[PDB]
């Protein structure tokens, strides 16, 4: 028997299934891009979802059900999440770098101007402003959710978290609509390239963040969270704030300053 | 017989170090010049001596007559 | 005036290794000048300098591509 | 470090075998490929 | 004497010139005569014989300083074997030259090199120090 | 909803030697088998795809 | 008791050195390797044009 | 639990030195051989 | 800045709910209204076959290889112009 | 405006998390979350090292801010001393 | 060009290359000083039976280990940056020449007056004339006036290449959509060789550069004849 | 940082403690040989008498060996130290490593 | 049981062992590729008769040595084995995610090998610059498989970096501050911070290349207003921290080895060593454009990158002189690991000094993309990393295995390797100074002599590698079991015996605060 507070994890198949899912998704994208076929990719996506589901299921089992999350284990997970978020910030930094590189020194092929000749940018005061109010509002409602949880208030936690998720969905649907309405495309030179890749990765993170919030919502429904122990919720909240802040930088840089 | 005299017994390592670091330095400063005198100054003099009375047109003429050029027969 | 033209002179607007914009600017200047002069029924030959400079600096393929695109109506610079 | 005498001693003869087998495992396949390089081009 | 794997956590014996007095005696268990010797050691050491003094030393320690610090002939084996394998490498290089490599380009033929050498001198390759500087253009020969 | 955490705590703390990924019961075993079969089968298929793609169809 | 090095050290050293020198000298000089050394003081320049 | 101790904390057997030799030969040998066979493969493609 | 609001006595759930319903959601409602007026079709841009736009270096891995993923017939011309 | 429905740690914490929580309430540290405070470390006043077995590794930071830690097995029986500073440690099993 | 068994730089063809040679001598002297000092000290540490294994105080000696290297770096940086800024000074060229990299050959454009352009390909080994250099000769050399400041403009019409002539101290990457500028001035007539210096595919090894430096009058007649 | 004399006096006092135990004897010698010095005869004398109070002849011989070892290539140091210690060696009946043949490889 | 233990591991030792096996196998692949390189160059003319294949071999050589040999061995192998033991931790913070970092690597390696088997391979250089790496000059799957291989390796190391940072910050004894952790632990921490920040930038860059190749983006394509030079910035923004990533755990092991075989309880100037690694890690983020001195950058930018790059010599010098000061007064044990460490110190110094030569942008104009750069990094990186790895391997082999190596054989191996690597790489300085470009399958005739010698050298190192395998076989064949190890008081990783039990520190160490 151990006399430290750390978690020795049962031998697990999910790292291997996760790694194999990565092989399948990447070889699958290769197959899709070059050999006109989607089979490998679909299998990879499926095994990836299965891996994530069972892995995080087990983390819930280990914590809520088995009590392995001592304060020391929880503290480790805090560092882990913070460090993951930092890595995601640097990933976006590479796309912001690409945006500023292209837009600050527009080449002659673009007309030597930004936005390029033939590009008609979206009005940042229209749906992009709406998007901004939506994610900012969702940062307020998620903070309400956190305080309700800490104060032991089940109903208001659920209501605030539901509002936050609804806003996440609203942003996602607004963005999908704006993608369809946009008169420029990903193939419209470096303007389209930077716009859609940067906002597209952001949109993906909004979807991931929303999903994580939905997971917390159902765990809350099932009474998993105590008023003091709820790291899955914290963290979905940190990740959500991260997604808000990335949006603000996108809005200021690409939509506003780059228009 | 006679007794043996008392030798130095303390800081033998530090005393060895003190002695040899000066030698480590003196190689360097003594050497410094070897690359300097034998390579660097030699090079400066070679370039100076080469160009002092260098006649580029004469050099060209010799090259031209040797048949090396596409543009000059 | 400045005939005896040897090559494009140093231009303090473009003092660095990347000379792309120098070529570009002079190309634009020449064709803008030609258009302005023709609009006013004037002497195009006052524009000659910009032509000499861009001819000196610009790769032949760039000039050729730009000329094709002006004729096509797809030149992205303002003239 | 100190250690026990070998539980299963590897004699000079056994070492020669292990060494030779090891060297051949690297040399023979690569040697085969390199020897036949001209055959791969002329095919 | 006999050190066991399962004893790893216990203070152990070592012979090390920078740790002269190790944590345990070399020999822990004592025979009847060895016990009597340790008793004798409690009286004046002048009454101990040289043999008894050596035996007491050998109970406490394994090797002496002179023993543990002795030089060896290992360098001969190391340097000799290294040279053997470096020599073996040349056999692989001979094999490679014979069986893998074909002819090198015609430009290395003696007459080519002579003509190319003249052309390099004609174009004054490295005329300050490197190449043509070593040719005497007046005497039509390599400088001495 | 009723708070049933205590029931889950009892189930997952049962002294049955099962690893956490199978401790929910028979459904864990099925889902595990489906996942590993898709991964291993998919990996074999990726290798086949590599073999196919490694050779020209001029 | 004499160890491996006491018994065989001298022989390993002598044979190793002799073998190494011989095979490298042979490889370097006898199998047609073209080292392409400097022409300086070696090659007589020849009319090319 | 698992076997612990020398020769037991590894995914390969060292119970027989000759079987081990064969396995290490195949293991390091396959890695060393692979680039030569990749080159051969590419040359044979045209 | 202190915004212009000014609450602080204890940062609790009640305050954050007050902000959610009193500031955050009303801002969304306002922006939603604002968008619901500047909606409607902005005229489609006249087609010019600019070489820096409608890039095709490799066919897309869907459809006929020539349509972008969220292709909108109304406003996204192909390299050859707007669809018939 | 505000009801309950969220369980507390007191009600719902289980397994090792609960043990740590209950022991902390008693001012006890069976899972080694806290650094023990040193005694004077004499033979009369040795540092008391709890263990669930008959030996435990001690690390001794001989002087404040030493970067070097001195490590050794402390065995059941008479007090042992740090081989660097000589401060005394004694195993108290359990 | 390089010659067999060469150890150092090709002889300088331009004053800037001469500067680089002396600066390299200076730096390599320092490099030799440090590497030998380290080797000497290491051997010293390892050649005594005398021991001292108790804690050693670090701060006094670390001052020396930081300050002296800092001083040495300044002694390298000072002449290093002098040459950098001299390389960059305004010099007023008499001529502009463009070069475009291609897979796998160089083209040259001299368009100050007339439209002169041509391609420059490696002479295949089987076609070398007696005495010519394997992998280095081209069919059409870059003829240029000696003793004159020339502006070279470098770009590419496909992948990256890099236009280099070591004996002039030149290497300028050739990047599509970009026009990189360098200056060229030869103190001497002759033939000066270089090789593509950015990996550009399967014939990267086989697209060399040959400059032919001759008097202006010869350059002018060659230019005219190349139209 | 204290004189040579104060350093030596401290060490003399260390080994002179009447009821010095085996652990303290080992700790002392093992610490002392870490320093950049060969210990003065008076330190060694005190350490040898501690060996006597601890009824440990072998450690006395070992202490003499480590004196020789700490001197390194300075071959004059050990014969001098032995010289200075001879009355103590004679008084306590301590044989040197050489007299015991323990200097043989 | 086999599958549970070796495929489903949550144990830092076993996962460490997996990484060491993977890295060793990769080392054989990378070595074979290096020999093919030197075979092509071993005489003038063409050996392979296919320079696309040559370029593919060069490219794969680099990726294999960096991503599959060095990083897995140092961080995955020694990091996993040693870090938890050195801080008395029962395992890594995330022992299951740790296992995925490992298992991502065989698929990553499979993608790289697939890239080389399909079409004509990725003959791009390990830099993968567009437009050469674009969909016109490299049409088809090869470059995309290379990008995906890098994605997987990237994810593996990013998650590993999160694991190491968390473990090192969170899982020390409560009394142990960060200034009481051994230098190797520091070196892994700092390396992990560099990975965490740098790899996502690379991921962004290669993703943009992937979309240029497949989704008609034009990040790097001037036709759409893109810029090939943007890719270079993104790549080298990762790529310089990466070279420090490759050496840092090496500095850490070197500090332990030198301390140990000097018979010291501690390295000289511990806080200076910590300071030096952190300074190097920091400065490593602000120098990347020294890889781009010939792309056409402004003069002031060149002056800045020259100056910032040279400054790194200062903290690096502190480490070199502190190793020397660690040796000073040591009871020197001439073990094979000590020889590797001593070889490391001198070869690293040589390569670092040629780095200082290259930092000078004016000189780099003439040296960029020549064999002088190849010589620089095979000293500082290739020899530095390999010698630190071999030192660490010989030193800790008895800990990991419970068996001893034959020290004489190991000394013979070091000797052959030392001769081989210097014969191979030293003459490449002359080739670079005299103007021979890198990434060439053939050279003007003047360069023959040094290329011939260099290729002969490469065969000497081949003999050493073959011998290394035999030596490991001989250890496992003979089964000499470890008894006692010296200096356990200052080398905690040995204190649980050899090999340590599956579970160590189930009861944590006792450390009081005083
Ligand atoms: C391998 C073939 C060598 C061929 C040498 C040709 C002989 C010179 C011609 C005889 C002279 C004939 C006249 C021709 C002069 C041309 C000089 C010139 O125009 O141009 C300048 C030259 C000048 O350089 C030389 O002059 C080469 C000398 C080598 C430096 C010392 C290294 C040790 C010797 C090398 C052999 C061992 C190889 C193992 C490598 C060891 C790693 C350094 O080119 C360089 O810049 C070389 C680049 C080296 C930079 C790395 C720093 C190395 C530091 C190590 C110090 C080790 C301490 C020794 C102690 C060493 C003990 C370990
Ligand atoms: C282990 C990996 C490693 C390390 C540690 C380094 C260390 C350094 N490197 Fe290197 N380098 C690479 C691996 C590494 N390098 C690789 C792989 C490439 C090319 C990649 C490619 O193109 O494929 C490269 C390329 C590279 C270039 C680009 C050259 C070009 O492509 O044109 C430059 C230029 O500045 C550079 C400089 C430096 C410097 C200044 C250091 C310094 O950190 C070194 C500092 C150390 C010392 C200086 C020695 C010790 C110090 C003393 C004894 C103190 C006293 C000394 C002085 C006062 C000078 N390196
Ligand atoms: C509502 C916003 C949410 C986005 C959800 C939409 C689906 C795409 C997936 C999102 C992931 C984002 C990044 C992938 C890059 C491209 C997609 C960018 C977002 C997007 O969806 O852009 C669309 C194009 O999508 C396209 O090409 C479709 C191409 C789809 C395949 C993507 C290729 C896979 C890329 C590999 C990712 C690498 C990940 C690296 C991980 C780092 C490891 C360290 C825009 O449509 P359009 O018709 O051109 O213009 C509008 C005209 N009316
Ligand atoms: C189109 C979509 C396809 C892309 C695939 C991605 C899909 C979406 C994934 C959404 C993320 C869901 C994560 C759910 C994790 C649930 C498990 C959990 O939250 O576990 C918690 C621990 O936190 C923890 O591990 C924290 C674990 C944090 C996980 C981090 C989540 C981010 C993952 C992003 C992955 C891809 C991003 C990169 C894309 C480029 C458990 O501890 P507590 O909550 O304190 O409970 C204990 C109390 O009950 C005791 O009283
Ligand atoms: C960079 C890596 C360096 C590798 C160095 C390799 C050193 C040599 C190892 C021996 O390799 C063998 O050599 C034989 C020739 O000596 C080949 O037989 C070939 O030649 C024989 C004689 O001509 C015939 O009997 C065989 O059929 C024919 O396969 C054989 O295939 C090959 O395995
Ligand atoms: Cu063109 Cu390399
Ligand atoms: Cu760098
Ligand atoms: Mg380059
Ligand atoms: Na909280
Ligand atoms: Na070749
Ligand atoms: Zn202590």
């Amino acid at each position: 028997h151990q006399t430290h507070a750390y978690h020795m994890v049962n031998p697990s198949p999910w790292p291997l299934t996760g790694a194999l899912s990565a092989l399948l998704m990447t070889s699958g994208l290769t197959m899709w891009f070059h050999f006109n076929s989607m089979t490998l990719l679909m299998i990879g996506l499926t095994t990836n979802m299965l891996t994530m589901y069972q892995w995080w299921r087990d983390v819930i089992r280990e914590s809520t059900f088995q009590g392995h999350h001592t304060p020391a284990v929880q503290k480790g997970l805090r560092y882990g999440m913070i460090l993951f978020i930092i890595s995601e910030v640097l990933f976006f930094t590479g796309f912001f770098w690409a945006f500023y590189h292209s837009s600050l020194a527009p080449t002659p092929e673009l007309g030597g101007c930004w936005p390029p000749t033939g590009i008609h940018p979206l009005n940042p005061l229209e749906v992009p402003l709406l998007n901004t109010s939506v994610l900012l509002a969702s940062g307020v409602s998620i903070t309400w959710a956190h305080h309700s949880l800490m104060e032991g208030d089940r109903k208001h936690m659920l209501q605030a978290l539901f509002i936050t998720i609804t806003l996440g969905v609203y942003f996602t649907l607004l963005q999908a609509s704006e993608y369809y309405e946009a008169p420029f495309t990903i193939s419209d030179g470096v303007y389209g390239s930077t716009f859609f890749v940067a906002t597209g990765f952001h949109g993906l993170h909004v979807i991931i963040g929303s999903t994580f919030l939905i997971v917390c919502f159902f765990r809350q429904l099932k009474f998993h969270f105590t008023s003091n122990h709820h790291f899955g919720f914290e963290a979905a909240a940190w990740y959500w704030h991260f997604v808000d802040v990335v949006w603000l930088f996108l809005y200021v840089s690409i939509y506003w300053w780059g228009s | 017989s006679t007794a043996l005299a008392k030798p130095q017994m303390r800081g033998l390592l530090a005393r060895r170090l003190r002695f040899h670091i000066v030698g480590a330095f003196m190689v360097s400063l003594g050497f410094a010049t070897f690359y300097k005198f034998a390579v660097a100054e030699k090079r400066k003099k070679a370039y100076a001596d080469f160009y002092r009375n260098y006649d580029s047109m004469k050099d060209f003429e010799e090259m031209r007559k040797a048949g090396i050029f596409q543009s000059a027969k | 005036k400045i005939k005896n033209y040897q090559t494009a002179p140093f231009d303090s607007r473009f003092p660095n290794q990347n000379q792309t914009r120098n070529c570009w600017q002079n190309y634009l200047d020449f064709h803008r000048c030609e258009k302005a002069m023709t609009a006013k029924g004037g002497d195009v030959s006052v524009c000659e300098w910009y032509r000499r400079v861009y001819k000196s600096l610009c790769p032949i393929s760039w000039v050729s591509t730009w000329d094709d695109r002006r004729a096509e109506g797809t030149f992205p610079g303002k003239i | 470090i100190t250690a026990k005498p070998a539980k299963t001693p590897t004699s000079p003869k056994e070492q020669a075998i292990g060494l030779s087998v090891t060297f051949l495992s690297f040399l023979l396949p690569a040697g085969w490929v390199l020897y036949h390089l001209d055959n791969y081009k002329k095919s | 004497s006999v050190v066991k794997s399962e004893d790893y956590a216990l203070p152990s014996y070592v012979d090390r010139r920078d740790y002269p007095l190790p944590d345990v005696a070399h020999v822990k268990n004592l025979s009847a005569s060895q016990k009597a010797l340790k008793e004798k050691e409690k009286a004046s050491w002048s009454s101990l014989s040289i043999d008894e003094k050596v035996e007491l030393y050998r109970l406490k320690f394994k090797e002496s300083f002179a023993e543990m610090n002795r030089s060896t002939n290992e360098w001969k084996t190391v340097v000799g074997a290294a040279m053997f394998f470096i020599g073996f490498t040349a056999l692989l290089l001979i094999w490679e030259k014979h069986y893998v490599y074909g002819p090198i380009p015609h430009t290395f033929e003696e007459e080519w090199v002579a003509k190319q050498t003249k052309r390099m001198l004609d174009m004054k390759v490295a005329p300050i120090q490197g190449f043509s500087a070593k040719w005497d253009y007046d005497k039509n020969e390599w400088k001495k | 909803f009723e708070n049933r955490v205590a029931e889950k705590q009892k189930l997952f703390q049962e002294d049955n030697g099962l690893p956490v990924h199978l401790k929910g019961g028979a459904t864990d075993n099925i889902l595990y088998r489906v996942t590993m079969t898709l991964c291993l089968g998919g990996t074999l298929y990726s290798l086949y795809c590599l073999g196919w793609a490694s050779f020209p169809h001029k | 008791a004499p160890d491996f090095h006491d018994k065989y050290g001298n022989a390993v050293l002598a044979s190793g050195a002799t073998f190494c020198v011989a095979v490298w000298v042979y490889m370097a000089t006898q199998i047609g390797i073209e080292w392409n050394p400097s022409p300086v003081g070696r090659v007589t320049p020849k009319e090319w044009r | 639990h698992y076997e612990e101790g020398p020769g037991k904390n590894i995914p390969f057997s060292v119970e027989n030195k000759w079987r081990l030799l064969a396995m290490m030969t195949l293991f390091f040998g396959s890695g060393f051989a692979a680039p030569f066979f990749i080159v051969r493969h590419q040359l044979l493609k045209k | 800045a202190s915004a212009a609001k000014g609450d602080h006595g204890g940062t609790g759930a009640r305050t954050w709910r007050f902000l959610t319903f009193g500031l955050a959601l009303p801002s969304v409602a306002l922006c939603t209204l604002n968008s619901w007026l500047h909606s409607g079709h902005r005229e489609r841009p006249a087609f010019i076959p600019y070489h820096h736009l409608r890039i095709r270096t490799k066919p897309f891995s869907w459809g006929d290889g020539n349509h972008t993923f969220f292709h909108n017939p109304r406003v996204n011309p192909l390299p050859t112009g707007y669809e018939k | 405006a505000s009801g309950g429905g969220v369980p507390t740690d007191e009600e719902q914490a289980t397994g090792l998390e609960r043990e740590v929580m209950l022991a902390a309430r008693k001012g006890q540290d069976p899972y080694n979350i806290l650094a023990p405070k040193a005694t004077s470390g004499t033979k009369e006043d040795p540092n008391l090292v709890p263990s669930i077995t008959n030996k435990r590794i001690v690390g001794c930071i001989c002087e404040e801010d030493n970067s070097t830690v001195i490590w050794f097995w402390l065995h059941k029986g008479e007090a042992q001393r740090c081989p660097s500073c000589g401060t005394h440690y004694k195993l108290v099993p359990h | 060009m390089a010659y067999p068994m060469q150890l150092g730089f090709q002889d300088a063809t331009s004053p800037i290359m001469e500067e680089l040679l002396h600066f390299h001598d200076h730096t390599l002297m320092i490099v030799f000083l440090i590497s030998s000092l380290v080797l000497y000290i290491i051997s010293l540490m390892l050649t005594t039976k005398l021991t001292h294994t108790s804690t050693m105080d670090a701060q006094e000696v670390e001052t020396i280990w930081t300050i002296l290297p800092a001083i040495i770096l300044i002694l390298i940086a000072l002449p290093s940056l002098r040459i950098l800024y001299m390389m960059d000074e305004i010099n007023n060229p008499s001529l502009t020449v463009k070069t475009m990299g291609h897979q796998w050959y160089w083209s040259y454009e001299y368009t100050d007056y007339e439209d002169l352009s041509f391609d420059s390909y490696m002479i295949p080994t089987s076609e070398l004339k007696p005495g010519e250099l394997r992998l280095l000769e081209v069919d059409n050399r870059v003829v240029l006036p000696m003793e004159m400041t020339i502006r070279m403009l470098v770009s590419s019409e496909d992948v990256l290449h890099s236009w280099a002539v070591p004996s002039l101290g030149l290497k300028t990457d050739a990047i599509p959509g970009r026009l990189n500028q360098t200056t060229l001035m030869s103190s001497r007539p002759g033939l000066y060789y270089g090789q593509c210096s950015e990996i550009c595919g399967s014939n990267h090894s086989f697209m060399p550069i040959v400059l032919e430096l001759v008097p202006l009058k010869y350059f002018e007649k060659w230019s005219a004849s190349m139209l | 940082h204290e004189t040579d004399e104060e350093f030596d006096a401290r060490w003399v006092t260390y080994f002179n403690k009447p009821d010095i135990d085996a652990w303290e004897l080992r700790k002392g010698m093992n610490t002392l040989v870490g320093y950049d010095l060969v210990p003065e005869p008076k330190i060694i004398d005190a350490a040898l008498r501690a060996c006597r109070r601890l009824n440990d002849f072998a450690s006395a011989v070992r202490i003499l060996e480590v004196v020789k070892d700490k001197a390194g290539p300075h071959k004059e140091i050990y014969p001098y130290v032995i010289q200075e210690l001879r009355p103590t060696l004679n008084e306590l009946g301590i044989s040197t490593p050489e007299e015991l043949g323990l200097d043989k490889v | 049981m086999f599958i549970n233990r070796w495929l489903f591991s949550t144990n830092h030792k076993d996962i460490g062992t997996l990484y060491l096996l993977f890295g060793a196998w990769a080392g054989m692949v990378g070595t074979a590729l290096s020999l093919l390189i030197r075979a092509e160059l071993g005489q003038p003319g063409t050996l392979l008769g296919d320079d696309q294949i040559y370029n593919v071999v060069v490219t794969a050589h680099a990726f294999v040595m960096i991503f599959f040999m060095v990083m897995p061995i140092m961080i995955g192998g020694f990091g996993n084995w040693l870090v938890p033991l050195m801080i008395g931790a029962p395992d890594m913070a995330f022992p299951r995610m740790n296992n995925m970092s490992f298992w991502l690597l065989p698929p990553s390696f499979l993608l790289l090998l697939a890239s080389s088997m399909v079409e004509a391979g990725a003959g791009t250089g390990w830099t993968v610059y567009p437009p050469l790496a674009g969909n016109l000059a490299h049409a088809g799957a090869s470059v995309d498989l290379t990008i995906f291989s890098l994605h997987l390796a990237g994810v593996s190391s990013i998650l590993g970096a999160i694991n190491f940072i968390t473990t090192i910050i969170n899982m020390k004894p409560p009394a142990m501050s960060q200034y009481q952790t051994p230098l190797f632990v520091w070196s892994v921490m700092i390396t992990a911070v560099l990975l965490l920040l740098s790899l996502p930038v690379l991921a962004a860059g290669i993703t943009m290349l992937l979309t240029d190749r497949n989704l008609n983006t034009t990040f790097f394509d001037p036709a759409g207003g893109g810029d090939p030079i943007l890719y270079q910035h993104l790549f080298w923004f990762f790529g310089h921290p990466e070279v420090y990533i490759l050496i840092l755990p090496g500095f850490g092991m070197i500090s332990h080895i030198v301390t140990y075989y000097s018979g010291k309880k501690e390295p000289f100037g511990y806080m200076g060593m910590v300071w030096a690694m952190m300074s190097i890690g920091f400065l490593g983020f602000i120098v990347w454009a020294h890889h781009m001195f010939t792309v056409g950058m402004d003069v002031d930018t060149r002056a800045y990158f020259t100056s910032a790059t040279m400054i790194i010599a200062i903290p690096t010098g502190v480490k070199v002189f502190s190793w020397l000061a660690t040796l000073h007064g040591g009871n020197i044990k001439w073990s094979p690991a000590m020889m590797w460490a001593l070889g490391f110190i001198f070869l690293f110094t040589v390569g670092g000094l040629t780095g200082i030569v290259l930092a000078n942008s004016s000189l780099d104009i003439v040296l960029h993309d020549t064999y002088y750069v190849v010589a620089h990094f095979h000293y500082v990186l290739s020899m530095g990393a390999v010698f630190a790895i071999m030192g660490g391997f010989v030193h800790w082999f008895p800990l990991f295995s419970g068996y001893t190596l034959n020290d004489t054989w190991a000394k013979i191996h070091f000797a052959i390797m030392f001769v081989g690597v210097n014969m191979t790489f030293f003459p490449q300085h002359f080739l670079g100074l005299s103007g021979m470009p890198r990434r060439y399958s053939d050279y003007p005739d003047a360069y023959t002599m040094w290329n011939t010698i260099s290729s002969m050298g490469s065969f000497i190192s081949l003999t050493a590698v073959m011998l290394m395998v035999f030596i490991i076989w001989e250890a496992f064949a003979s089964k000499r079991e470890v008894l006692t190890v010296d200096l356990t008081t200052t080398n905690l990783e040995w204190l649980n015996g050899c090999p340590p039990p599956y579970h160590t520190f189930e009861e944590p160490t006792y450390v009081n605060l005083k």
